[PDB]
């Protein structure tokens, strides 16, 4: 699950980025 | 009969020609910009007009929300179902 | 006024009234074009934000303006 976690980050920070999140 | 003006009356004379010469070109100029007969007539060039225009702005303004507003609404959409299950739990409390 | 300057005025003023007119059309024309273009400017303000808010992908020259 970490490594899931991990490979998702950009979108995460693309979400983040925009969504204030 | 020959109209015997001032030289330089004539001179200014040919000059209101040749202006009326170039605003015709510069007239034909913008209706070439204007016409709407781009590929229409024997041509294979655009011109401005809603082949560049919203015509084709809006051609892109349907599609474009999907990347970069719909990508938003989801996020909004989330964050609405969170403080709705923020105030039903607190209803839950209360 | 001698005939030679009154047939002067005339014709000069036969081509005022045309360059009257054409302006008249001109005018119209431009106003036209450029309300036109008013309305791609509306429509395409729009695309700033989606263009700057997705810049985080990939930039290029914006990023090495940055790193240098």
């Amino acid at each position: 699950c970490e490594r899931i976690m991990d490979s998702t980050e950009w979108l995460g920070t693309m979400f983040q980025e925009t969504g204030l999140v | 009969m020959e109209h015997n003006l001032s030289p330089l009356q004539q001179e200014v004379l040919d000059k209101y020609k040749q202006l009326s010469l170039d605003l015709k070109a510069l007239d034909e100029t913008i209706k070439e910009l204007n016409y709407s007969q781009h590929r229409q007539q024997h041509s294979q060039q655009e011109t401005v007009s809603p082949d560049e225009i919203l015509q084709e702005m809006r051609d892109i303004e349907v599609k474009i929300g999907l990347v970069g507003t719909l990508l938003k609404g989801s996020v909004y959409s989330l964050i609405l179902q969170r403080k709705q299950e923020q105030e039903s739990l607190g209803s839950n409390s209360k | 006024i001698s005939t030679t300057d009154k047939y002067f005025i005339e014709q000069r003023n036969i081509v005022l009234q045309e360059i009257n007119e054409t302006m008249n059309s001109i005018l119209n024309g431009l106003n036209g074009l450029n309300i036109s273009l008013e309305s791609s400017i509306a429509v395409g303000r729009e695309f700033q934000s989606v263009s700057d808010l997705w810049k985080t992908l990939y930039d290029g020259l914006e990023s090495l303006s940055d790193e240098a």
